[PDB]
DNA sequence: GCATCCGTGAGTCGA
DNA sequence: CGTGTCAGTAGCTGTCACGGATGC
């Protein structure tokens, strides 16, 4: 399954979230499966069938409605003559108001259960009228009506395979034209959000190398040298923290392979694919995102990334500074030696 | 129908949200590691699925079973494998980073053996540069020489004493 | 349109 | 291999200045 860098997620400033207009934790909620996103929406298909489609609708409400109202009238109904039994039973008034008070609770739970299905069915709709692509549904009950009603018209995803499909349907020099066409002439409060955005974009329009780098179908491997595994001297090994997180990699996608091939329920294989989302976040840069994935004793592995960080980088811990023909001692005053 | 195939999704999806994040917390005590736990809970929820007898009956604690084969899981994760690996990080302090060593002595050894080399016959340098340089067989340096089998053999036997005499009058320890 | 919050940095060399 | 009555982290905030993207 597609995975995203992220180096290019979650590192501030978003770099999608610059390029797709997506906001940050918007983003966040589309990779991790926690919400849809429209990829596309067949818009004419929909002008084409949209007085059918509200007639039906409007059917649906009208007979939730019809179907509530008999049963609040069976209900009260029901009541009043319980009513009149206890009271030609001879019961005392109060128990009647106990009675009428549940008889009134009832005949409010049946309403209000009416009432939730009249507001789901406006929600569907409202939502289906108004579906453009790059939006969000982070109901999932919501989707799956969309999608067992009016799934001809438009096409979703979650996951990082979604932001792979909207990268591919992005039109590069139309944004940056609509960018460009917003700096020209706009308000510095919204001009300089556009500003930067153009500053993400125009990159990937002049350099020539499309953005569909940023999410990932195969990840490399460093060399085994570079993670070397050492033996010990009480018989036991020790690894690298690199060689760990490869491995955690290799485990969940094999495991999703499998899932795959036995065509398990979408629960299981989407929330397979947000793990190997993660493994590859900590492979590359593990605690950038959330807790970092701990080692034995709570120890934060090392990733990849931290190879090149601060005083202990690679950087400035053996290229700024590293050297034979050298030595060191106590230093000692010299009178009599001369200056040079 | 095809409604009959999603409801064992809708069914799966229950028993997710009822019971995947008490099953993450048991099977976290357990390793200690969140990472491993999901891996658990994961592969236990794909057992439970591969088991209608499970998910049949609901007048039944089916979170006992989860614990169970999670338990057993986490155990099967705890033998050999684990044994021997999981003691020692090289990221983590205490343990000491693998040295080569110079090679000073090979370097010295080197250049008296092509000083030794040099005052060698065409003949024999091309003969001890091909067997032991390039490590091939006798025939071999005689297929590609075009001599005879028991001349490598006899230009080996005596280069071989040449490169001893030459060491031996520089002083090269035996 | 602005208060919130996230992420960044924080001496060098030693046995 | 099969698994099936309660069965549920350790640890921890005793850092802070500062800037700007993120968010009600």
């Amino acid at each position: 399954a597609p995975v995203t860098h992220i180096w290019y997620f979650k590192g501030v400033p978003s770099r999608l979230g610059y390029l797709l207009d997506l906001a940050p934790k918007d983003l966040e909620k589309i990779i991790y499966f926690a919400a849809y996103v429209i990829t596309s929406v067949d818009e004419e298909m929909r002008h084409n069938e949209l007085s059918t489609l509200e007639a039906e609708m409007a059917v649906e409400r009208k007979a939730v409605e019809d179907q509530r109202d008999g049963e609040l009238e069976a209900r009260a109904q029901k009541l009043e003559a319980d009513l009149a039994e206890l009271e030609a039973e001879g019961a005392k008034a109060d128990a009647r108001r106990k009675v009428r008070d549940g008889g009134e609770r009832e005949m409010r739970q049946i309403r209000d259960r009416a009432q939730r299905e009249l507001d789901r069915l406006e929600d569907i709709w409202s939502t289906f009228t108004k579906l453009a692509p790059k939006q969000l549904i982070v109901d999932e009950n919501l989707y799956r009506e969309l999608v067992d009603r009016y799934g001809e018209y438009f096409t979703g995803a979650m996951g990082a395979e979604s932001i792979q499909k909207l990268i591919e349907n992005f039109d590069i020099d139309a944004e940056a034209e609509s960018l460009r066409d917003v700096i020209r002439n706009g308000k510095g409060q919204k001009k300089l959000r556009a500003l930067k955005r153009l500053k993400v974009v125009a990159a990937f329009q002049q350099s020539g190398n499309s953005p569909m780098g940023m999410v990932l179908d195969a990840v490399p491997v460093i060399p085994p040298e570079l993670r070397p595994m050492v033996q010990l001297d009480g018989g036991r090994f020790a690894t690298s923290d690199l060689n760990d997180l490869y491995r955690r990699v290799i485990n969940r996608n094999n495991r999703l392979k499998r899932l795959i091939d036995l065509g398990a329920p979408e629960i299981i294989v989407n929330n397979e694919k947000r793990m190997l989302q993660e493994s590859v976040d900590a492979l590359f840069d593990n605690g950038r995102r959330g807790r970092p994935v701990t080692g034995p004793g709570n120890r934060p592995l090392k990733s990849l990334s931290d190879l090149l960080k601060g005083k202990q980088g690679r950087f400035r811990q053996n290229l700024l500074g590293k050297v034979d023909y050298s030595g060191r001692s106590v230093i000692v005053v010299g009178p009599q030696l001369k200056l040079h | 129908v095809s409604g009959a195939a999603a409801a064992e999704a809708a069914l799966m999806r229950a028993l997710y949200d009822e019971h995947a994040a008490v099953l993450w917390r048991y099977a976290l005590r357990l390793t200690g590691d969140a990472a491993q736990a999901e891996d658990v809970v994961q592969e236990t929820l794909l057992r439970a699925w591969q088991h209608p007898e499970v998910i049949g009956d609901t007048a039944r604690p089916a979170r006992a079973w989860l614990f169970t084969v999670a338990r057993n899981m986490i155990i099967d994760e705890r033998r050999s494998a684990r044994f021997r690996n999981v003691v020692g990080s090289t990221d983590q302090s205490g343990t000491p980073e693998q040295s080569t060593p110079d090679e000073v002595n090979a370097a010295l050894d080197r250049l008296l053996i092509a000083d030794a080399l040099a005052q060698l016959s065409a003949e024999h340098r091309a003969v001890i540069q091909r067997s032991y340089y390039r490590g091939w067989s006798t025939a071999q340096i005689a297929t590609d020489l075009g001599i005879a089998e028991g001349t490598v053999k006899s230009r080996l036997h005596y280069a071989v004493r040449a490169l001893r005499l030459t060491l031996q009058e520089l002083g090269v320890t035996r």
